[PDB]
């Protein structure tokens, strides 16, 4: 009945007939809790995964926090308006019509240096909860092959380099034209190159989020 | 958990 | 025609409470039925529409429910700017009725009054009329009977009672009783007693004097 | 947000007309309805009736049929309530409210309220009587009585003594003047050391008084 | 497209980017309006029919106005809070939980004296429209049969008078029990008599809506 | 960082008519939009929460929709009241953001100004300045010309015009011209006249006056 | 209805902090959050920032990040907004608004606003001058000038009078001086029968006028 | 004139 609920925000969330309160791990009325912890107000936040591990030192990436409980309770109804995420000592900017109480979205803002291993911490008025992996990193193409291919397209362009798996999603393109993935990897970027209606050059553009890089000359011969 | 990996599908 | 009748006319609550109040139409409204609260000495507000729906800025502790004939109004997680009356009214037919509302009052442990007597000064009897005193001081519940004899016999219609708001420390009420009458009824008698029955005493309590 | 400015508090004799006015902003006044509701000291609610202030229709309950007349000025955005020939029953604060914009009726927006006091007594100052007192802590004050209009402010010894006072709601008597009472708790020794003064003010007929409650 | 809606009053409930109107007899867009007639905004009442047909001078009957456009839209929203039911000079009561706008639903006030072809007059802010087909009646009972029964009651119970069908419901009682009904008509009440436990004679009281009769007296034989 | 774009940015509609806002936003923000009303020199009230939800009071005349990056706000039926400035607003994520607004004004049927000249008080004389204020009244469209003429002069430079909001009862525009000179100039001349052209008047009207 | 009554106009020198106060009523203050908006002249709304009454945390926007500082006093039920280092940019109107109910964020309710002028020009009170008419209808109104800043307050009969009136908004002068007009349209029946004053009021220096109009 | 059926009944 009053225990169909399993977590914390669903339990406060329940219609309030059925007088739920949540005891540590169980959603239950206060008659029948044997902790004194028993509360219809406090909720305390907590993280199990969070995805992409890294962005460019451009950002512009937008995190997907998995947990539970990231709300606050404010005047018998839950909202992310309490809801902070830092990132550091910049914080990450919510957008509140993709988030939920078990998953967090937010955008990442730029960084000029290198950072690894950084520490996520999230309040949602009446706790904390950490994550020490998220990185800056610095994308860079340290080659590709072939460096010429037919007007048809279809050359399978190897990018070369490092960071090239982060963060949410890698748009290679060559004269405008999308270069279709075929594989991504920190290291390696695999790609069919688009068709030209003309035999040219054209530099190769990566772009990842907010980051932008060039590469070398990819020509087109006939 | 499920809406973990709906969201990191989207 | 159309009678509101709300359930119960007040009730006590600490800070924290789950308050819920009852409304009864005597025909059958819909959800036609707003909730207003209003506090002393200001006008009512909006609590609630079609019986159900929050007005805009009213906090989520509130929640309407019921139809037809029967309707709560519950309030969760009592706060201190909810310690006021409240009202239901129907808007299905002419004339447009209100309830005769809720009074939700802060709860406090049993306290009983302090009973004080207060003959008429001699300069109030130089001016031909007369006034006895009864005071009931800082006592809890509100519910106080006082109940005045003189010469032991049980007066009527010739007294005035006066109740303060509830105190902002101690959460007491105290009252005032007034006795009026002519000089010429109080020289003609004796003994002027005053009777105070509450639940903090196991008797009623009397305080009186004698003339001169 | 909307405001519903109502006039002023009124004392009118009975058998006279009163007239309370409700200017409002914030909305455009023809768009909905007018209530006007009653409230006698003490009491509950009551719907007195309504305006629609784009044509000037009127409907009454039953009780108020004759006695009251609503009106609805477009040209300066303000609704009227008049009550023709006062009874002493009709001292009460009266409201102006917006109709809800619900299938049903409603007041979805209130004016302040407008106090129409009625009684035949004219201005008078009050009269100030001792309560002497007569345990371990003993009370006294001061009967303050027969005064009109309202109101009176009590203090003991200029607000040096505060707490411990009662100062109790003013009852309107049969003769139309209102009396008032005003006690403190004080220590039982303290009573031929130490002096108790009531300073009641009666601004409406700029009456003072400063009557030194002593025991006997 | 527009004609999907069959009254003005729906016609004028439909989405304003549908841009419908009403045009007498037809909702359709202004264009293909062929009198000066066409409206957003007015919609003329009509009754067919008035259930019940009439009422007993204590009044206190619900009336059923069965029609169409009784309402007025306020604002581009239609709401009853300005029809006006007039039962002669005086108005019956609405009910705006019990009404829509096809159909009204009111309490009829008292009348002094018998009234035939009284007028139903109905306004919708817009126009009136006019029902000619009520009475109010004044039921009589002229007699009953037979004048004594059983303690086990089931007396078949005759009431003979007139108007005794007017108004929404028939209560007949004695000795403060029910009377419960064989059959109703203009002149003719048949009942069957309720099981007294004491021998005495009763008067027959017969309740119609707000309107209280009593006739001869009704011995329980032993 | 997300960034509202309102059109148009103003508009002018006959009475009755059906007036359309829209709003796109840079970035998908669900329902999560306002649309506010502000009439000048006022705060704006909330009209729509929700993109398609009235707030408790608004006329159903006004109605918004859309989801994600576009949303329109439509106005069925204009009244003269609902001559404002109109803003939507996203409360997604931080910086709160909204739009640039659109100015809706009635239009009306043409109507000539009423003039009237007032010439400058004597207390104002013994300060040394003067002051000739010519008033236009009531007119429609908005656009009035006023020239002065001294003495059948043409003035310039040397007065400032204002005109006041549009009426949100009768939808008229109102100008108040300034002519002002040093008491010294004011002596030197005789003749006063404010010539008055508009789209209302067949010929230009003249108002003057002289001293004494 | 709450009410959010935002504090008077204010005129600071550039480079000067100023403090606009927005007290509340007819809710509790600690239920919402409250935002403050900045509107230049002509000018669109801008956020500014907001702040949380029950722990006292704030949130700015980039563009007022340190310049701003928001504060809410519970105790007496009202929020401040200091703006530091004014620029001559910073003339604007400055309202504030309480949270919406809504899950995402949103202004429910708005105080009047309040015009905060940054000028080295100095506060001067305005001069009041009579504008007399002389079987028709005639006008009559009230030259307000030479006063800085703005604004100005004007009514006439105590708001008696709203029909006809127009108060048209101030012309900035070649010297640093604003100058209004304002006037009202009245039936040449009227005069000399009915009394028409212009009450001017200019609460940025505390200078207020009342004088009668008519042409002898 | 279906609603009127049900209406009263
Ligand atoms: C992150 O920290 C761990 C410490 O356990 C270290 O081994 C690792 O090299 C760090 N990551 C990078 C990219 O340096
Ligand atoms: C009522 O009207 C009908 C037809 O209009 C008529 O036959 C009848 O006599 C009328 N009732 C009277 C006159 O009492």
């Amino acid at each position: 009945g009053c225990r169909h609920f399993q977590s914390c925000s669903q339990c406060l969330s329940a219609p309030p007939f059925v007088q739920c309160g949540w005891c540590h791990d169980k959603c239950v009325r206060s008659e029948e809790c044997l902790s004194g912890t028993w509360t219809q107000q406090i909720c305390l936040p907590a993280i199990y995964k969070v995805f992409p591990n890294s962005a460019p030192l451009e950002g512009g990436t937008r995190l997907t926090i998995c947990g539970w409980d990231f709300g606050f309770r404010r005047n018998n109804k839950f909202d992310l308006k309490k809801t902070r995420v830092l990132l550091g000592n910049e914080s990450c900017t919510l957008t509140l019509s993709e988030s939920t109480m078990n998953t967090l979205k937010c955008t990442v803002g730029p960084a000029m240096n290198k950072h690894f291993n950084m520490s996520i911490i999230i309040s949602n008025g009446h706790g904390t909860t950490q994550y020490s992996t998220f990185s800056y990193v610095d994308p860079v193409i340290t080659s590709i092959s072939p460096k010429y291919g037919p007007m048809a397209g279809g050359t399978l362009l190897t990018l070369t380099g490092n960071y090239l798996n982060s963060g949410n999603s890698r748009h290679i393109s060559i004269g405008g034209k999308t270069c279709t993935l075929k594989s991504v990897s920190n290291s390696i970027l695999e790609c069919y190159t688009p068709a030209q209606t003309i035999s040219t050059e054209f530099a190769v553009k990566l772009k990842i989020d907010l980051a932008n890089r060039e590469t070398s000359i990819f020509s087109y011969r006939e | 958990t499920r809406e973990c990996k709906e969201a990191l599908a989207k | 025609d159309i009678q509101m009748i709300q359930s119960p006319s007040s009730l006590s609550a600490s800070v924290g409470d789950r308050v819920t109040i009852t409304c009864q139409a005597s025909q059958d409204i819909s959800n036609y039925l707003n909730w207003y609260q209003q506090k002393p000495g200001r006008a009512p507000k909006v609590l609630i529409y079609d019986a159900s729906n929050l007005e805009t800025g009213v906090p989520s502790r509130f929640s309407g429910s019921g139809s037809g004939t029967e309707f709560t109004l519950t309030i969760s997680n009592l706060r201190p700017d909810d310690f006021a009356t409240y009202y239901c009214q129907q808007g299905d037919s002419f004339p447009l009725t209100f309830g005769g509302g809720t009074k939700v009052e802060i709860k406090r442990a049993a306290a009983a009054p302090s009973v004080f007597i207060f003959p008429p000064s001699d300069e109030q009897l130089k001016s031909g009329t007369a006034s006895v005193v009864c005071l009931l001081n800082n006592f809890y519940p509100r519910e106080a009977k006082v109940q005045w004899k003189v010469d032991n016999a049980l007066q009527s219609g010739n007294s005035q009672e006066s109740v303060t708001e509830q105190d902002s420390k101690d959460s007491t009420y105290s009252l005032s009783s007034t006795l009026t009458l002519s000089k010429a009824d109080y020289e003609k008698h004796k003994l002027y007693a005053c009777e105070v029955t509450h639940q903090g005493l196991s008797s009623p309590v009397t305080k009186s004097f004698n003339r001169g | 947000q909307m405001q519903l400015v109502q006039s002023g508090a009124e004392v009118k004799k009975p058998g006279a007309p009163v007239k309370v006015s409700c200017k409002v902003s914030g909305y455009t006044f023809t768009d909905y309805y007018m209530h006007w509701v009653q409230q006698a000291p003490g009491k509950g609610l009551e719907w007195m009736g309504l305006v629609d202030p784009e044509d000037g229709e009127t409907i009454y309950a039953e009780k108020f049929q004759g006695r009251v007349t609503i009106t609805a000025d477009t040209s300066t955005d303000t609704a009227y309530m008049e009550l023709s020939s006062l009874r002493s029953e009709d001292t009460a604060v009266y409201y102006c409210a917006t109709d809800a914009t619900t299938p049903y009726w409603g007041m979805m927006w209130w004016g302040q309220g407008t106090l129409v006091t009625v009684s035949s007594a004219s201005t008078k100052g009050p009269s100030v009587f001792p309560l002497a007192p007569s345990g371990g802590t003993a009370a006294l004050g001061c009967l303050v009585k027969d005064y009109f209009p309202e109101p009176v402010t009590v203090s003991w010894n200029s607000g040096a003594l505060t707490s411990g006072v009662h100062t109790f709601p003013a009852v309107l008597q049969s003769s139309g003047l209102y009396s008032l009472s005003s006690v403190v708790t004080v220590p039982s020794s303290s009573l031929g050391t130490q002096t108790y003064i009531c300073n009641v003010n009666h601004k409406p007929s700029n009456t003072k008084v400063d009557k030194k409650v002593e025991p006997k």
